[PDB]
């Protein structure tokens, strides 16, 4: 009917509106893990960092880039998409290698070239070490990763927790780290393996963290999205609940007039 | 080399056989033009009649 | 009819497929079989050939026109000219072919056997092991030319011979 | 091709379609434009049908197309409506299905 | 917003080109002899692949091909109204043939 | 093999005398397969 029809696509919307609902509180509750998380692995990161920064490092170019696996995660993953095209007019004919599926099927539309290596499976879970240091380990053996003397890693910085910016980093490399200005205040070896070394370790402990970064900012990002998809379903609501009770007074109406047309008669 | 070399063996015979055909369809569709000139006379005859 | 024609056309595509080149060829193809099915859409196409006065003369009462049109139509039964128009380029542009096919398969056949007759050596007599160096000189005094040469250049290094032969070195 | 209901133009147009398309020359057209009587019109189907029952009974195979039977309805309501017959739902005599049926 | 899987996406790719196939201009019947081969391509997914714009122009020109060549093939359809296990290989290499060109 | 990827494998050996706790052994457990991907080709989706 009007009224069936009206009503069965109400009752679609109060599924919706209550999935919705559900979807935001589920999320602040993945939310407090993710930053938990976060934390730890920034002040990782931090240690690294003091090296290179003493070190004073300074970095064909390479490009990772890190997102969701799913939807659902907001604007994450077009974004960066979006910033990575904008970064690859920056280099044009780097090989982007794309941990994340929203990332890699968008970029994998614009220059189906680029796309070299790609991993799956990484976003379902929070980060671990394990999966970014066999991402780091095949980042060597398959891309060949100090070839590289630029190397340059996409993510989403969460810069507030109502926000996230798409954000990249540069990732130092082994020739750089031998000719740095400083490598000499620091003090190792003549039979050190410190440069094959260190940047593999780096490779690993950098990236880890980025995607510390990424997964947090897709969780609050989501958690943002869920939020405001419940106020426009109830909007929804609100119309469609118009709507179902001005038909069901009409459908008496209707049977009124029958009624008495069949009694005047 | 044999196989590069059998493949325009067998080509060189028989591509005359369609070059001689090919050419002798066109002077079909020569004859062809005739009919179509008929047809078109009779279709005018055939319509003007209807309208008177 | 055309089937035979186009059977033996399209079996030609495929085969015309082995051979390299066909850039013009395919527009060739294009308009004979264009025309061909023009012509038999043409034939499907077609009405009668005169008025059909048994019908369409007795409704009409203003007489003497279905008459006088088919009288136009039976003065035109004479069509215009027709001839094989293509009868001295056609045999021209084919004598010409037919050379150059000839001149072709000729070729590949001596050829053929050629290679034959190579396979055969190389099977019959397959030297691996032995067989004089003195005599890889005789049978290509090439050998003689660039050992001359490199002994005439002063160089004992022979390029090639080390990619794929080894060299036994202490350093 | 019954055609009950519809503007005389429509119909114009449609047995020129098939003059067009030289499909008239098996056809019956059977028509009631929309100016024409509710009763011609709840009539309409109904002769429709006899003529293609001389098919039927000739052993002949023949198919009729009943294009609007929506507007059959409408003409059995109008009628109903002036025979003053109580009227059924949505004032659609109760027989129409009655009618519709057979 | 469902990220569909490959296995989903064969049946979707697969689908849209029989949708394309359906579609017929208004006062434009056909002849079922040639309706046979056009499902027998869709049904046996040798259009999946062809790109989905040119799909109406693949119909047009098959229907040519089908005219040109295996005109005997589309009596035999007339005339059996069964395929046989002949028909079924004919139409299956003819098909095949007209993927490409 | 890799430094890192050295480093890597004995951190998940370490876990093995045992008390540990499931998030540990979740960081020790990988869930993935890399897609590598030719120039938009794509060779095997092998399990990293």
């Amino acid at each position: 009917a009007t009224l069936k029809e009206v009503e069965m696509r109400l009752k679609s919307i109060k599924n919706i509106e209550k999935i919705t609902k559900t979807m935001k509180i589920v999320a602040s509750t993945r939310l407090s893990k993710a930053e938990k998380a976060k934390i730890s692995a920034k002040k990782m990161d931090e240690a690294e960092q003091l090296f290179y920064k003493n070190a004073e490092t300074k970095n064909k170019e390479l490009i990772v880039a890190i997102t969701s696996d799913k939807g659902l995660c907001g604007s994450i993953h077009s974004q960066l998409a979006k910033a990575v095209r904008r970064h690859l007019n920056d280099q044009p004919n780097a090989d982007i290698v794309t941990i994340g599926d929203k990332i890699k099927m968008q970029l994998l539309r614009t220059h189906p070239n680029n796309i070299k290596l790609s991993i799956n499976g990484i976003g379902k879970d929070a980060p671990t070490f394990q999966e970014s240091a066999l991402i780091a380990d095949k980042l060597l053996s398959v891309m060949k990763a100090g070839t590289y003397p630029k190397i340059s890693i996409f993510y989403n910085d969460p810069v507030s927790s109502l926000s996230f910016e798409p954000s990249e980093k540069p990732i130092f490399n082994a020739k750089t780290i031998e000719q740095s200005p400083s490598f000499g205040k620091f003090e190792i070896d003549t039979d050190a393996n410190v440069p094959r070394d260190l940047f593999e370790y780096t490779l690993a402990n950098q990236m880890l963290t980025a995607m510390a970064q990424g997964y947090a900012a897709e969780i609050s990002a989501r958690r943002n999205a869920m939020d405001n998809a419940s106020k426009n379903a109830g909007d929804m609501i609100n119309r469609y609940s118009i709507l179902y009770n001005r038909t069901r007074q009409a459908v008496i109406t209707n049977e009124l007039v029958d009624i008495i047309t069949g009694a005047s008669s | 080399r044999i196989d590069s070399v059998s493949q325009l063996q067998n080509v060189a015979e028989t591509t005359k056989v369609l070059f001689d055909v090919s050419k002798e369809t066109v002077e079909l569709e020569s004859e062809a033009f005739e009919l179509k000139q008929k047809v078109e006379l009779a279709h005018e005859a055939k319509a003007v009649l209807d309208s008177w | 009819a055309k089937s035979a024609a186009n059977k033996l056309d399209w079996a030609k595509v495929i085969s015309s497929l082995r051979i390299t080149g066909s850039t013009a060829t395919q527009l060739s193809s294009f308009k004979k079989r264009n025309d061909e099915a023009r012509r038999q859409l043409l034939e499907l196409q077609s009405q009668p050939t005169e008025v059909d006065f048994s019908h369409y003369r007795s409704v009409l009462k203003n007489t003497s026109v279905i008459d006088k049109i088919e009288s136009y139509v039976k003065q035109y039964k004479p069509v215009k000219i027709d001839a094989s128009k293509q009868l001295q380029v056609i045999e021209s542009f084919e004598k010409h072919a037919m050379t150059n096919a000839k001149e072709t398969e000729s070729l590949v056949s001596k050829e053929l056997k050629d290679l034959q007759s190579t396979l055969d050596n190389i099977q019959s007599a397959r030297p691996f092991d032995e067989l004089t160096v003195d005599d890889l000189t005789k049978i290509k005094p090439e050998i003689d030319a660039k050992v001359e040469e490199m002994v005439k250049k002063g160089k004992w290094d022979v390029p090639g011979y080390k990619d794929r032969f080894g060299n036994l070195n202490v350093m | 091709y019954v055609a009950v209901g519809q503007k005389r133009s429509t119909v114009a147009q449609l047995v020129q379609t098939l003059e067009q398309h030289d499909a008239m020359k098996y056809s019956i057209i059977v028509a009631a434009t929309a100016s024409e009587a509710a009763p011609l019109q709840y009539l309409a189907p109904f002769t429709a049908a006899s003529i293609g029952e001389w098919f039927r009974d000739n052993g002949k195979h023949a198919l009729i197309v009943y294009d609007d039977l929506s507007k059959q309805a409408v003409a059995y309501r109008q009628l109903s409506l002036l025979l003053r017959r109580p009227p059924g739902r949505e004032a659609y005599p109760g027989d129409v299905f009655y009618l519709h049926s057979r | 917003g469902s990220d569909l899987d490959a296995s989903t996406k064969q049946t979707l790719v697969r689908g849209e080109r029989l949708t394309q196939l359906l579609k017929q201009n208004q006062y434009s019947p056909l002849a079922t002899e040639e309706q046979v081969p056009l499902i027998y391509a869709g049904v046996n997914g040798h259009l999946d692949g062809i790109e989905l714009s040119r799909i109406g122009e693949f119909e047009s020109s098959f229907l040519s091909y089908l005219k040109s060549n295996h005109n005997e093939l589309l009596t035999e359809i007339r005339e059996k109204g069964e395929l046989s296990k002949e028909l079924l290989a004919s139409l299956k290499s003819a098909t095949e043939s007209f993927v490409a060109t | 093999i890799s430094y890192a990827a050295y480093l890597n494998v004995a951190a998940q050996a370490i876990r093995s005398t045992e008390l540990q706790t499931a998030s540990v052994l979740n960081r020790s457990q990988t869930d993935a397969f890399y897609t590598q991907y030719k120039n938009a080709s794509e060779p095997t989706p092998i399990t990293k």
